């Protein structure tokens, strides 16, 4: 539609092309902590952090609003006849 | 880049007027500046780029090479002011054989001078503000007695203030141009 | 009877701002947790010891000088009031029971001299109030103003006044000798509005230093109080200051609430290019810890430098070895803990070594021999529910709150698929086949589904098992092929999964929380509501009839351990029914319990935000 | 796109400013040094609306702080947040305003336009598609009204098309702090029927009642209240900024709102609004959030609801609920106040609805009505304008500065036709 | 050989096509990702070069603040960006600004979309409109769009499934204006039209799904279930197969006559699905209800110029004849005269497919009931009531005028709603 | 062009009070108040200085 939308759109071209290949976004030290994990089996003493490996996701956006109940106590309100909610 | 998108009647590619304007536009400088000012003559934004040896100060069309910007839109229209210093532009052009020609019109230059790859041509720039339109397919035509296919880089050195790049497909007139395609010089 | 070895307790009270306490001249690292106070070894990370007083939650903690004993804040229900506790040293149990504050506590501090200690009132209710330490009794009394008072500290000499700063106001207060009463003197500041957080002053009350959300570090004079220096030049900390402390040297620790941790040297300097003005606090050494830094503690090495304890918003705690002579800043990071609300646990079948705790932030693993938790994967917003290993050795599950189940490898790599919409919302239990071929998810909108999974490729299938309300847990026989779902309704329903028709049992008395089988047996052990743990008949019968949570058995049915609201670890002789060798100080909601198939270890987690180990001992 | 330029005009309108930066600032989770730490995305979908970008990952507001005497502009420096404004986006003089209008809208106001407009054209050519402006004034003073209308007219001849906002606060009926105030507001009124698209119009009187009864504070300072008029501008625009089921852009819930091109001042109100007992104890349903607006306490305008009928209004709900509650609810009250409305508009309410609610809270709202309630408040300046011009008290002042007596009697006749606008379309 | 092209204009239309497209990949088992694990698809489908789907849709709208949702939604995958369309501003409600101003500008650029979109399809069976009348976009631009389509192919047919402004819940002040206007421009451009309104669906989930928090993702999954078993036969075997041209020939007798109502059945929760046998007797008999419409219409105060039923799963086609034989002899139900027949059938032996997180249960059996009936006439008489009731004042109408309109079109709109309103008395 | 007699207060002013900016370091000098008039320095402005550095920092060749 205009000069920023088509170089959006052939950004989004360009990621649907590629495969995602259900990427973690974030990748941390991954033979450094296998052999971090490796030293502590048997020589008992690594740095914590070495020992440590981190990964993160994307989650989602929307930070964990609390939830709506989506439903009233089945004292209150009735169907059309007498008769719960589901 | 640009293909696979819709030019039928414009294209513009730069413009002053904009959260980010250079948004493609990849920017070298070396003894220069580029910067967005208010003109005094058309009263907005232009985005202006100064600096001495003007072969090392300019803006290339797309982001980086081995990226093109395939349009194919014949003519092609810039609005420049002219500060009576050395001006030059080019436009990479691929022909309908693949060869990509190149075409670059200098204030400084007084004899055109066609070569394989190149041709370097002078412009008579006028006074002030000033619109200038590439027909960019009869220029293919006329230097190579070639077809033209569709641009892929743009380039713009120093010694000048930019308000417009943009693809025109055809030489519209200052009535059947839009409010933002055309100049309109206040008091 | 009591006899439950205590051997480890992994926990951290994290956003408990100056929670973090270093024992002046001892070996111990006194923080808080859940409701309880932990003393560690300062070196042997096993010598724990708790200090359990309070009935909520701790929220402020002071140190007097010299070892002296400690006192305890606490936050409180509405309208009932707070409990300030002091707790001796050198023998470890209470001595005073202050009452007042009706919201919560929101300072505490000892004087120079250990026989004054001032409070401050919470949101609601702030007032300044000064306690006697012999007589634990209030002497002076005064409602500092409108905008709330956030800290406030004793001068370092002349244990007579004090200062104290909040929202938009600062104030010295002196103790007045004639009578009960205390005067203030307020700060003129040329026309600034800070919102101060934190407050330091240095070794000869000369100069009180004052973060502030801006980010500003404003250094002001003590004589009179007005302001001198504002904070640090070449930038301004990103979150605003919020853990400052000061190093004997007289320059200052400074950590924002994004994990910048800095070094100001402040003396007055003069500004080299306007000789009658004075620069801004240069920045000496600077680095990045994770997470919002919340509490700094001193520990005089003297070698090189200081080791600081630096407890950041995280619940990690940071081992900051700074020293000046080649101005060099290096932290090490000695324990983590979990945040909140450790949600489900996790152990890998026929594996008595490491375990797994889902909580509402994202995946942990922990391993017994030590904390030393392996990795972290981490999911932004949304929290995990009833984490799972699947049968055999093979992925973890992980039902999270959007209603959506997510696979996960032992490095977890990248998601091995997403069964998305897997319940209307908040999938809440989540079981496995013995074969690793079905997969069970109970979703809190009281359904029941199985998903049938291949080896690459997915199988959606629409069991649809309609259930009457939330479910609780979920069960599997690894002998043959049935399903338990119990409920917030607790009608425990025995699915046959061969012909999925809803095998006609219903429990229905009070609702469930934890059904168990009994291992190779046609038993059944449930706990809901009431305090009941029935053993049932899998032929519609009840063996027998004696606020519970979670319940766990061992290999065989020796040892039935169960907790729930109650505070406590029950362990009984299955077959007797006695409640023999029963744990105590678990201060929270107790969540899940489980057994270390292989070896004799039982691990306890509520909602505290902490983890416990005990041994396994039944006659 | 959408983007939207703010701008500030007076001391008041300066401070609200203040806080509206504020709270929004932090609703999109950027730091008092303009730099980002939030957690989701939908804080950086829409953030162009509000912010410029700027080196080094910094936003800064899209804002303009006018106001004579820069004294004041040190304050709004020197307050938390005053860092992230660009120094050079303050226009300001040595000389006073002296709530004369005169001067602030005929001399001392003409030496300063050609500069702000140099600034406003600047960054309303930083915007991609440029929505609208909005300004903050306050009908008393020489700055906010003086200033602020001849700027308006200004813009008004330079960018016809788009759409100007006023959260002008008009002066309080009982309350005067000034003494030449009447003489402000009227002329400012000449000013702004024909120069405008929608009109907000608050006073303070009914924020401290607010404060008072609902909120229960004992000591409203002007924070407070600017703490107010910072909610409600914010919730104007969550449909530019947020996803909705509903999204109500400005241009939208004018034409919904202004059937004829001079009733176009509104009476505003916001939801939910309780102490912090009340808080424990209040459910948050669509319930509560509609009977609570729809009362002729929330009304933060010094005009009384029950005196008119309303001929549109408009609800605006941030959070996750069910639009068919909100649709039944909007129903229901057209149907028992019918006398409250009129005959000739069928449906006389707008229910828009937004996805992500306020920072701390789960569900709100916010309530805007074009009654003919407020042609009560014209009527009584109206009043005390012709009172003393009666007298021609305090008006040598006003010729001081090459005014004439022709400008006020235009002035008022203006009101007296607008007003009488108001109550053809109120048939009682 | 048999393809639809599926436009979706407007905010509702486009909420409503991300229910369609959840559905039909979920009914042809295609990933959120493009590709599957022939003519099943190729109706809604086109493959690739290898792997992917891609939805033979277009998604348009001038709001950006919803089309960039599904940019980013989790169906981005499916789209490709060619296909999303977007525009810097909105039409704000008027129909002004969605047919004169702002879409005469972007409709050359979805008209290639179009022509790039129908080249690809062998036999183009019909495109397939979501317009959502009440708004600019879907009024303004939808009426604009279909000019443009009737000039091009003419001979094709152009659908149409219309939402309409109900007439008590109405979440708009202006609707009766625009309302009016698509209708006068689209009646001579489309050939049938399908229309319904939110209300009556509010009351079906509140009737037989019993949800008491329906919300705008509610209703559409329930549109997304009437297209289905629509065109199912289009892309599904069964007897007595149904296709568009077939559809169309025996359904509008006049050419002006060609709105008509839906209706959809069995409506059942699953707990409601257990206890029952769910007859072909009980099902078309539940279709036939007037509480089951899925307009706000009274058939009884009318009769059937012609009725069409698809069925599906499990059906054979001696029962429909005996459950239409029992149809025909109630009394409720009237025919006029020149009409002896009036049910043209149709089976398909693909049962309908329930998308998990859905509202509906699984069954084996299901009907959809298109009929176009004189009693819609009461409905056009409404606006034809409330446009006059608004245009006797004149209110809004300088938006319109304001906006490359004037008053002839209102006149001329308004003639032609008599001149409807009349043909259906002509019937009688 | 434009004129400079107002613009200079109005800058001095967003300098000094709105950023954190200097003045920076005016020398003022022998003078007093607005009444007792200065002691003019013999010095002079613009005036070139003379090299300061020491003898053996210069670098032996
Ligand atoms: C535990 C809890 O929920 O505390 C609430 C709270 O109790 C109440 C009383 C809050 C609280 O507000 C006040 O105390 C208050 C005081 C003077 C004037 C106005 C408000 C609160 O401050 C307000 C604050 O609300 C927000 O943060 C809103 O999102 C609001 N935020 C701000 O205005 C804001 C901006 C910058 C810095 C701080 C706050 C907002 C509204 C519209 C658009 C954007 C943001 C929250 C949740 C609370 C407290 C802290 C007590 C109330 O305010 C709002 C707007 O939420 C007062 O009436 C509401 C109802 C809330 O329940
Ligand atoms: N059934 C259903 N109706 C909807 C939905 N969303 C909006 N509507 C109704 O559609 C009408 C307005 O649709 P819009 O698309 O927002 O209006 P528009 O055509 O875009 O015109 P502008 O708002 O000016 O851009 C209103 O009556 C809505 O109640 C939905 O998700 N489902
Ligand atoms: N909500 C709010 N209103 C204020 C505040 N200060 C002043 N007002 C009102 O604004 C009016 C004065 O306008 P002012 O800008 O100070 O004078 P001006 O410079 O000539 O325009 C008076 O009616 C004040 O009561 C404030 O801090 N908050
Ligand atoms: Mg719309």
């Amino acid at each position: 539609m205009d000069l920023k939308q088509q170089v959006k759109n052939y950004t989004m071209t360009i990621r649907n092309t590629r495969p995602p290949t259900m990427i973690k976004e974030q990748d941390k030290s991954e033979f450094s902590h296998f052999r971090a994990l490796q030293v502590l089996a048997n020589g008992d003493e690594v740095p914590y952090e070495a020992t440590l490996r981190n990964v993160i996701h994307d989650g989602a956006r929307q930070p964990k609003l609390p939830p709506r109940q989506t439903q009233k106590h089945p004292g209150y309100i009735r169907n059309e006849s007498g008769g719960f909610f589901t | 880049m640009f293909k696979n998108a819709f030019q039928s009647g414009f294209l513009s590619v730069l413009y002053s007027i904009g959260s980010k304007p250079l948004e493609i536009w990849d920017k070298q400088v070396s003894n220069g500046h580029i910067k967005r000012i208010t003109d005094a003559d058309i009263q907005s934004s232009v985005l202006e780029i100064m600096g001495q040896n003007v072969s090392t100060t300019y803006i290339t069309c797309p982001a980086d090479p081995n990226k093109t910007l395939g349009i194919k839109l014949p003519f092609l229209v810039l609005i420049i002011k002219n500060l009576n210093k050395y001006f030059s532009f080019e436009v990479q052009v691929l022909d309908d054989k693949n060869v990509r020609r190149r075409f670059r019109a200098s204030n400084y230059q007084s004899t055109t001078r066609v070569k394989p790859f190149i041709c370097t041509m002078p412009m008579r720039l006028d006074s002030g503000w000033n619109q200038i339109q590439f027909n960019l397919s009869d220029f293919t035509r006329r230097a190579y007695g070639t077809n033209y296919i569709e641009t892929l880089r743009v380039q713009v050195h120093a010694n000048c203030r930019i308000r417009r790049i943009y693809f025109s497909d055809r030489l519209y007139s200052e009535e059947e141009l839009p409010a933002e395609f055309k100049l309109f010089l206040p008091i | 009877a009591e006899p439950l070895v205590l051997n480890s307790v992994i926990g951290f009270g994290g956003a408990i701002e100056n929670g973090l306490i270093a024992h002046p001249d001892g070996r111990t690292i006194i923080y808080p947790l859940g409701s309880t106070i932990v003393l560690r070894d300062r070196a042997d990370p096993r010598s724990q010891e708790f200090l359990q007083g309070h009935s909520d939650k701790v929220s402020c903690l002071a140190l007097s000088r010299s070892g002296r004993y400690l006192a305890s804040g606490q936050i409180t229900y509405m309208g009932f009031t707070a409990d300030i506790i002091i707790w001796d040293l050198e023998s470890k149990q209470l001595i005073h029971r202050m009452a007042l504050h009706k919201v919560k506590v929101q300072a505490l501090d000892f004087s120079c001299d250990e026989r004054f200690l001032a409070s401050l009132g919470g949101q609601d209710d702030n007032a300044l109030v000064l306690w006697d330490v012999a007589s634990g009794n209030a002497i002076c009394g005064s409602p500092c103003n409108t905008n709330f008072t956030n800290c406030v500290k004793f001068f370092n000499n002349s244990p007579d006044k004090l200062i104290t700063a909040g929202n938009f106001n600062m104030n010295v207060w002196t103790y007045d000798a004639g009578n009960n009463k205390l005067r203030p003197t307020d700060a003129t500041l040329g026309t600034l509005k800070r919102v101060f957080k934190s407050v330091v002053v240095d070794a000869n009350d000369e100069y009180a230093y004052c973060g502030t959300t801006t980010g500003d570090v404003l250094q002001i004079a003590l004589e009179r109080v007005l302001f001198k220096n504002t904070g640090p030049a070449k930038g301004n900390v990103q979150m605003g200051v919020t853990a400052t402390c000061e190093v004997p040297t007289g320059d200052i620790l400074v950590g924002g609430g994004d994990g910048s941790l800095q070094v100001l040297r402040t003396v007055p300097e003069p500004s080299s290019t306007n000789p009658k003005l004075l620069r801004k606090m240069p920045a000496l050494a600077g680095t990045k810890v994770e997470g919002a830094i919340t509490s700094i503690a001193l520990a005089d090495m003297n070698a090189r430098g200081f080791t600081f304890f630096v407890g950041t918003a995280m619940c990690n705690i940071y081992k900051v070895t700074y020293e000046p002579a080649t101005s060099r800043l290096k932290e090490e990071l000695v324990q983590t803990a979990h945040n909140d609300k450790i949600n489900g646990m996790a152990f890998p079948n026929e594996y008595s070594e490491v375990f797994a705790t889902c909580g509402t932030g994202f995946i942990r693993l922990w391993h017994l021999t030590t904390c030393r938790e392996l990795l972290r994967i981490a999911v932004p917003n949304l929290e995990c529910f009833c984490i799972a290993f699947t049968t055999d050795g093979s992925a973890i599950l992980s039902g999270w709150s959007d209603g959506k189940i997510r696979a996960f490898g032992p490095q977890s790599g990248k998601i091995i698929f997403t069964i998305n919409d897997a319940h209307q919302k908040a999938v809440t239990a989540i079981a496995s086949t013995a074969d690793s071929s079905r997969i069970l998810s109970g979703g809190e909108e009281g359904m029941v589904r199985v998903w049938r999974i291949g080896r690459t490729s997915q199988t959606l299938e629409a069991s649809m098992k309609d259930h009457k309300g939330p479910v609780n847990c979920i069960r599997i026989k690894g002998s043959g092929d049935e399903c338990v779902s119990a409920s917030s309704d607790g009608s425990c329903i025995l699915w046959d999964l061969h012909t999925f028709k809803r095998r006609t049992s219903l429990f229905a008395n009070t609702f469930f929380k934890s059904v168990v089988y009994h291992p190779d047996e046609s038993q059944l052990v449930t706990a809901g509501t009431d305090r009941k743990v029935t053993y049932w008949d899998a032929y519609d019968g009840n063996a027998i009839r004696i606020e519970v949570n979670a319940l766990a058995v061992d290999r065989d049915g020796e040892a039935l351990v169960s907790g729930g609201g109650d505070k406590l670890v029950k362990l009984w002789g299955y077959d007797e029914g006695h409640c023999y060798f029963v744990g105590v100080a678990h201060s929270g909601a107790i969540t899940a319990v489980g057994v270390t198939p292989d070896k004799q270890r039982i691990v306890s987690v509520g909602t505290e935000g902490g983890i416990f180990i005990w041994d396994y001992q039944r006659p | 796109m959408r983007e939207i330029v703010h701008i500030q005009g007076g001391q008041c309108g300066n401070q609200i400013g203040a806080k509206f930066w504020e709270v929004v600032s932090d609703e999109h989770g950027i730091d008092p040094t303009g730099t980002y730490h939030g957690d989701s995305d939908l804080q950086l979908e829409r953030i162009n609306v509000y912010f410029n970008e700027a080196t080094g990952g910094r936003y800064v507001p899209r804002a303009i702080l006018m106001d004579l005497e820069p004294g004041t502009m040190d304050s709004v420096r020197s307050g938390p947040y005053g860092q992230i404004f660009r120094p050079d986006n303050f226009v300001f003089g040595q000389t006073g305003a002296g709530n004369n209008w005169a001067k602030g809208h005929y001399t001392e106001g003409a030496e300063l336009i050609d500069s702000v407009l140099d600034v406003v054209r600047k960054e309303a050519e930083s915007c991609d598609c440029l929505q609208g402006f909005q300004v903050c004034h306050s009908l008393g003073g020489g700055t906010g009204s003086g200033m602020g209308t001849l700027l308006i007219s200004k813009i008004r001849e330079e960018y016809p098309d788009r759409m100007m906002l006023t959260f002008s606060v008009v002066p309080s009926p009982k309350v005067s702090d000034t003494v030449v105030e009447p003489y402000n507001a009227t002329l400012s009124v000449h000013q702004l029927v024909e120069n405008a698209d929608e009109c907000m119009v608050l006073d303070n009187e009914a924020l401290y009642d607010i404060c008072f009864r609902t909120l229960k504070l004992t000591t409203p300072t002007f924070g407070d209240l600017n703490h107010l008029i910072s909610a409600v501008m914010s919730g104007i625009t969550c449909c530019l900024r947020f996803p909705g089921q509903l999204n109500a852009d400005l241009r939208k819930l004018a034409v919904n709102l202004i059937p004829f091109p001079r009733l176009h001042f509104f009476m505003v109100g916001f939801t939910p609004l309780t102490s912090r007992g009340s808080q424990q104890y209040r459910a948050l349903t669509v319930p509560e959030l509609t009977q609570q607006m729809w009362d002729a306490k929330n009304m933060m305008c010094a005009a009384d609801p029950r005196h008119g009928r309303y001929l549109t209004a408009s609800a605006l709900f941030r959070g996750r609920m069910s639009t068919k509650e909100v649709d039944e609810q909007m129903l229901n009250v057209q149907n028992k106040n019918s006398s409250y409305f009129v005959e000739w508009i069928p449906n006389n309410v707008k229910s828009s609805v937004c996805d992500i609610p306020p920072k701390g809270l789960k569900m709100s709202a916010t309530f805007i009505g074009n009654s003919t309630a407020i042609q009560e408040m014209f009527k009584r300046v109206s009043e005390q304008f012709t009172a003393m011009f009666r007298r021609k008290a305090f008006l040598h002042w006003y010729t001081g500065e090459g005014m004439d007596e022709m400008e006020f009697t235009e002035a008022e006749s203006n009101m007296n036709d607008l007003v009488s606008e108001y109550q053809q379309y109120q048939d009682a | 050989m048999r393809e639809v092209i599926s436009i979706h204009i407007g905010q509702a239309g486009i909420q409503v096509g991300n229910a369609c497209w959840e559905l039909y990949c979920l009914e042809h088992g295609i990933q959120p990702d493009g590709q599957m694990p022939d003519d099943a698809f190729n109706t809604f489908f086109s493959e690739t070069g290898a792997g992917k789907h891609v939805p033979r849709c277009i998604f348009l709208d001038l709001e950006p603040t919803v089309v960039d949702e599904v940019r980013t939604g989790t169906y981005r995958q499916l789209f490709h960006p060619e296909q999303l369309i977007s525009g810097k501003e909105d039409a704000a409600n008027n129909f002004a600004r969605g047919h004169y101003t702002i879409g005469k500008e972007i409709v050359d650029l979805a008209l290639d979309r179009i022509r790039k979109l129908a080249d690809n399809c062998t036999g183009l069976q019909g495109f397939l409109v979501f317009n959502a009348v009440g708004g600019g976009t879907g009024s303004g631009l939808g009426s604009l769009l279909l000019e443009r389509l009737s000039v091009d192919y003419g001979k094709k047919s152009k659908l149409g499934f219309t939402v309409y402004p109900s007439p008590q819940v109405s979440t708009a002040v202006v609707e009766p204006y625009n309302s009016v206007l698509s209708t006068h421009s689209l009646l001579e451009h489309t050939d049938v039209a399908v229309m319904l309104d939110n209300e009556a669906i509010y009351d079906i989930c509140r009737r037989s799904l019993d949800i008491e928090r329906p919300t705008y993702t509610n209703l559409n999954r329930l549109i997304a279930q009437v297209i289905s078993s629509l065109t199912a036969s289009l892309r599904f075997d069964g007897a007595l197969n149904v296709d568009i041209t077939e559809f169309q020939t025996n359904l509008v007798p006049y050419p002006r006559i060609h709105f008509m109502l839906s209706s959809y059945a069995p409506i059942i929760s699953a707990e409601k699905a257990y206890h029952e046998q769910l007859s072909v007797a009980e099902i078309t008999n539940a279709a036939f209800e007037p509480a089951s419409m899925m307009v706000k219409c009274d058939p009884r105060h009318g009769k059937y110029m012609a009725c069409c039923l698809m069925y599906r799963g499990d059906v054979v086609p001696k029962d429909v004849n005996a459950s239409v034989a029992t149809i025909k002899t109630k009394r409720t139900i009237q025919f006029v005269d020149w009409c002896p027949t009036g049910f043209k059938c149709g089976i398909n032996y693909q049962p309908p497919t329930v998308v998990p997180g859905g509202d509906l249960a699984k069954v084996q059996r299901a009907v959809c009931m298109i009929s176009n009936s004189t009693a819609i006439g009461e409905i056009f008489s409404r606006l034809d009531h409330k446009f006059d009731l608004m245009y006797a004042k004149r209110a809004f109408v300088h938006w319109y005028v304001g906006e490359g309109m004037e008053e002839g079109e209102f006149s001329e709109a308004r003639e032609d709603l008599a001149a409807l309103e009349k043909d259906f008395e002509e019937v009688g | 062009n434009g004129d400079v007699a107002g613009s200079l207060f109005t800058s001095t002013y967003r300098n000094v009070k709105l950023a954190g900016k200097a003045p920076p370091a005016a020398n003022l000098s022998g003078t007093g108040s607005c009444f007792d008039t200065t002691s003019l320095s013999p010095a002079r402005a613009g005036a070139h200085k003379a090299l300061d550095v020491q003898k053996d920092e210069l670098p032996v060749w």
